[PDB]
RNA sequence: AGAAGCUAUU
RNA sequence: AUUUUAAUAGCUUCU
């Protein structure tokens, strides 16, 4: 009934469910290949397949389990186990999904068959999923033009793209690191010393790819944009599954100074930009300048050269060697206990049975195996190769929402350090912190380290650390410290934009936007905007910092590179790209004395890691929308606007080469109109037109589910994310925050009040002994009470009765203290007045 | 006077962290170059003369370093101390499946190139 | 009343690392495991027989 | 009424 | 051994 199709015609074009002589003269001509079979035809086609892995949902997956039992991937009883489907509950799901991976490749290996017997008998055409079998025969060639032979030319643009996240889902190219390609033989032994693979990467390229009509690079260095950098960088991920994990990394290079042998790096073996090389080397040299003698002690080169093998059994990642004599260990502290607000809040009618505030909020020990442990869960970080036309069409309109600020470079004058004194990374952090390392290195030193990250690579170890840190959950966090040779080159390459941004006010970003004094009311107000039937649909990313694929922070980076038009050249973009890569998605992480390598994902030490974050929730929100539109039939929309949406978006994704600026502005209005955003972050809020989103137009919470699962490889349950009906009620949570109306003079506002039980824990428990006395520290109890104020306003007395423990509790250190302004309860009514 | 102490700090570093090097393969795989470029992953599996192999459980011990010599990353590799989570010293004998329960996981274990 | 058991356990529990008990690697898992589940337990009844048993491996010197 | 420094809170 | 971003309160001096 119901199957997958991939049409386009005169007016309906999308990659939806529709339900279902002259071939005979082309059959002749085409039936010489092995490809061409309509006998033999599997009940499910690959578009099938890709369908249900595309847009999957629970209970309604009945699809993908028949497929999975018929190609002996797994037995039928697997199912019985609960959130089978699960990647981080289920890691087992990822070996059965890579147990018809052959299947794929040999559906691959067809394809070329058939279009080169397509070509050898002049025939035009256009290649669709839906016209294979699982098994790899092809059929279905109807709308074939003849010509004169020798000259045919396929068209592969909706076959190939829509197909490309199968290809990382079941490891389809497993088969290429086996001798002869064969499954049964043993492995092959590459040699230690290869890192080149270009000649294979092309042989890889023209044996499965060998009329996608668009030039590869296999070194990114050779590209002409940054829309050939996301094409190209697209096949490498593929491409790099190959061959040994050995051969990534930097390269060293034997160097002499003053007559000394020196190991130095002089370029990097990306497995997405290729293999670069630096442009600034010297053989020979004398005494070192502090730039240049800063670069030598950042690189990884040395630091594993002198240090010893290292085999861990505990990850399962890459061991790359120990610079300690042996592992170190840290625990982490219980948090500390403040008897006397305890006791004075059990006095003031708190903490009795059958009371709807409790004590929830704690501070969690942990042992020394919590940190390799929360640094083990990379495993969930894996190789995701995406749709690269879909990535060139979503990236336009992503870039349409950050048109309004001012970027470019700076100058190392114009620099504004936030906190100097945090840390220098490693293994900088021995000698000092960032403030030696500012004060030292002079102004045109900046510069020149700036210009010398123009025209070369630095690769840089940043160390891993622990968390003392308040949360209901007993799950360790771990935080990235970055060296101060990194943080340098991005503050000069992004803080023109980054503060523009956080000076931006009523944009879809509200990052830099006070909540205090009516500015809850300003962002909530802005957000509703004139969407004709609002509604509220805020979502939650699992685990958003390990699974990150490599590819949207990638793409993400060009965007915040964007603004440099005119103050870089694309030879000194192209360097700037790839420092950020070897700095941040790939390297060398001091995870307890010893070094390792980072697949892939976030760093919290990163300046743009929360403006990245908004630019990666916008791409995955718009992606959502476009996937929605095509998803849905296009014979079923009554709105002669939006068909004609649908129809030229689906041109735009698939027949065009260059970007179409007019049709971006209309799938920007309409998203601004139909679908309003609040980002920060990862959390968000949208007021969307519920008539839409019931007839398939805008994105819905399933269209989210569906993206998070081949884009992310995570999924996403109905218990983070919220929905509510009547805009009287804000949003259900936001940063953490109910929201409700109130009466203010003779205005309704809105007004943010937290978790009572968390403000209680705030008090009850803190992590610094010296904290204990409040008598010194009156300050931090006031804090609390501004943001607990909202609760007199709830309808439950039992909640509007935390501030006024709070408040009492400030009157009682007041006494010993000696003023009243700290007990005056106008003092927190100020701090949500629209007046400043 | 910032920039010159910590210009001192950080090359002495360069010049007294090559001399670590273990100096009977410097010369023996340092020296070695295919043209003059190699990857930086595989510099210690080949130039490091000291092994050090951390292990989670018995299951995982006999199934990877079981007895006193062990090969890994083709080469023999003989076994010269081993210490407990609480860094001390564990004897060979130790190491069972009736001891498994008493024993402080995980193990160091230390080993030396052939 | 059911929070009073896991204040005590809280400073119970931070007393350990006052007198040096991390040398013990294997005991300190051990309690750290105990205060966890003490902290997110749901039913009381189940929290006072692990804050005795805490309480027990304080009074173990 | 604005700068700048420190501390604390979310 | 303790990272990045943004918001606020307090206090300290400068005119
Ligand atoms: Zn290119
Ligand atoms: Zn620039």
């Amino acid at each position: 009934v119901y199957r997958a199709f991939d049409i386009y015609n005169d007016k309906v074009a999308g990659f939806a469910k529709f339900l279902k002589q002259h071939e005979e003269t082309i059959y002749n001509l085409l039936k010489d290949c092995p490809a061409v079979a309509r006998q033999r035809l599997t009940k499910y086609t690959m578009a099938d397949l890709v369908y249900a892995l595309r847009h999957f949902d629970e209970g309604n997956c009945d699809t993908l389990k028949e497929i999975l039992v018929t190609y002996n991937c797994c037995d039928d009883d697997y199912f019985n186990k609960k959130d089978w489907y699960d990647f981080v509950e289920n890691p087992d799901i990822l070996r059965v999904y890579a147990n018809l991976g052959e299947r794929v490749r040999q559906a691959l290996l067809k394809t070329v068959q058939f279009c080169d017997a397509m070509r050898n008998a002049g025939i035009v055409g256009v290649l669709t999923l839906d016209n294979q079998d699982l098994n790899g025969n092809w059929y279905d060639f109807g709308d074939f033009i003849q010509t004169t032979p020798g000259s045919g030319v396929p068209v592969v643009d909706s076959y190939y793209s829509l197909l490309m996240p199968i290809l990382t889902l079941t490891r389809a190219l497993t088969a290429e690191s086996h001798v002869d390609t064969d499954l049964t033989k043993p492995y092959i032994k590459w040699d230690l010393l290869k890192y080149d693979f270009t000649e294979e990467r092309l042989k890889l390229f023209d044996r499965y790819f060998k009329y996608w009509d668009q030039t590869y690079h296999p070194n990114c260095v050779n590209c002409l944009d940054d829309r050939c950098i996301l094409h190209c960088a697209n096949f490498n991920v593929l491409f790099s599954t190959v061959f040994p994990p050995t051969s990534f990394g930097p390269l060293v290079r034997k160097i002499f100074v003053d007559g000394v042998p020196f190991v130095v790096s002089t370029g990097y073996h990306f497995r997405e930009l290729g293999v670069v090389h630096n442009q600034d080397v010297n053989l020979h040299s004398s005494r070192l300048s502090f730039k240049e003698l800063l670069v030598y002690a950042a690189d990884p080169a040395m630091h594993a050269a002198s240090g010893n093998l290292l085999l861990d059994k505990r990850t399962t990642c890459f061991s790359v060697a120990a610079l300690t004599n042996n592992v170190a260990f840290q625990t982490v502290k219980p948090g500390n206990f403040n008897k006397d607000f305890y006791d004075f809040a059990v006095s003031k009618g708190f903490f009795k049975e059958g009371s709807s505030v409790e004590l929830k909020h704690f501070f969690f020990a942990q042992d020394g195996n919590a940190a390799i442990s929360d640094y083990d869960y990379y495993r969930y970080n894996l190789p995701t190769m995406c749709d690269i036309r879909q990535l060139l069409f979503v990236v336009e309109v992503v870039d349409k929402y950050f048109d309004c600020y001012d970027g470019g470079c700076i100058n190392a004058n114009q620099v504004i350090v936030n906190n100097l004194d945090k840390s220098a990374g490693f293994p900088f952090n021995k000698w000092g912190k960032a403030r030696l390392y500012y004060d030292s290195m002079s102004y045109e030193d900046q510069d020149a380290l700036f210009a010398y990250t123009k025209r070369n690579v630095i690769p840089t170890i940043t160390q891993m650390n622990l968390k003392y840190a308040i949360s209901a959950k007993n799950r360790a966090r771990t935080v990235a410290g970055v060296s101060i040779c990194s943080t340098m080159t991005n503050r000069q390459f992004h803080q023109k934009l980054l503060k523009s941004i956080a000076a931006t006010r009523g944009a879809t970003v509200v990052i830099g936007t006070s909540k205090f004094y009516g500015g809850w009311h300003n962002m909530l107000k802005t957000v509703y905007s004139d969407v004709e039937n609002p509604h509220l649909m805020g979502w939650d990313y699992p685990k958003c910092d390990r699974a990150m694929p490599n590819m949207l922070r990638i793409m993400a980076s060009l965007v915040l590179a964007r603004k440099h038009t005119t103050c870089c050249s694309l030879s000194h973009r192209f360097y700037r790209l790839a420092n950020e890569c070897a700095q941040v998605l790939s390297e060398m992480v001091m995870c307890g004395g010893s070094l390792y390598v980072k697949p892939g994902g976030t760093s919290s030490g990163d300046a743009t890691t929360a403006y990245a974050n908004s630019v990666f929730n916008i791409c995955q929100a718009v992606t959502a929308n476009v996937n929605a539109l095509l998803s849905t039939d296009g014979n079923k929309i009554a709105d002669k606007y939006v068909r004609n949406l649908q129809h030229r978006l689906y041109e735009c994704l698939y027949r065009n080469r260059d970007v179409d600026t007019d049709f971006v502005n209309e799938f920007y209005a309409y998203l601004r109109k139909h679908f309003s955003m609040m980002i920060l972050a990862d959390d968000a809020v949208v007021c969307f037109n519920s008539t839409y989103a019931s007839q398939g137009l805008v994105a819905s919470i399933k269209n989210f589910k569906s993206v998070l699962y081949y884009q992310n490889n995570v999924f996403m349950s109905e218990a983070k994310c919220w929905t509510e009906t009547d805009l009287t009620k804000g949003p259900h949570e936001f940063c953490s925050q109910h929201t409700m109306l109130v009466k203010q003079g003779d205005d309704y506002v809105y007004l943010p009040y937290p978790d009572p039980s968390r403000i209680l824990g705030a008090g009850c428990f803190v992590d610094d002994i010296v904290k204990t006395d409040g008598t010194l520290m009156i300050e931090r109890f006031v804090s609390l009470a501004i943001d607990a104020y909202p609760l007199t306003k709830h309808p439950n007395q039992e909640y509007a009765d935390v501030f006024h423990l709070y408040l009492q509790y400030i009157r009682k250190l007041h006494d010993e203290l000696t003023t009243s302004r700290y007990w005056e309860p106008e003092f927190y009514e100020a701090m949500y007045t629209p007046h400043t | 006077d910032k920039r010159a102490k910590v210009t001192s700090a950080m090359q002495t570093m360069l010049f007294t962290m090559l001399r670590k090097l273990d100096n009977d393969a410097l010369n023996n795989i340092i020296n070695n170059a295919r043209d003059g470029c190699v990857p930086l992953n595989i510099i210690p599996l080949t130039t490091a003369a000291k092994l050090m192999v951390v292990i989670p459980d018995y299951n995982t011990y006999k199934n990877t370093c079981d007895g006193t010599t062990f090969t890994y990353a083709s080469a023999l590799w003989e076994i010269q101390q081993v210490v407990d989570a609480d860094s001390k010293i564990v004897q060979l004998s130790e190491i069972s499946m009736d001891n498994s329960p008493n024993l402080a996981w995980p193990l160091i274990v230390t080993a030396l190139r052939a | 009343k059911m929070s009073d058991v896991k204040c005590t356990s809280v400073v119970l529990l931070s007393v350990l690392q006052q007198l040096r008990v991390e040398s013990s690697s294997k005991l300190w898992a051990q309690c750290v495991q105990l205060h966890n589940d003490i902290l997110l337990a749901k039913d009381t009844t189940e929290a006072f027989e692990k804050m005795v048993s805490l309480l027990s491996v304080l009074l173990s010197m």
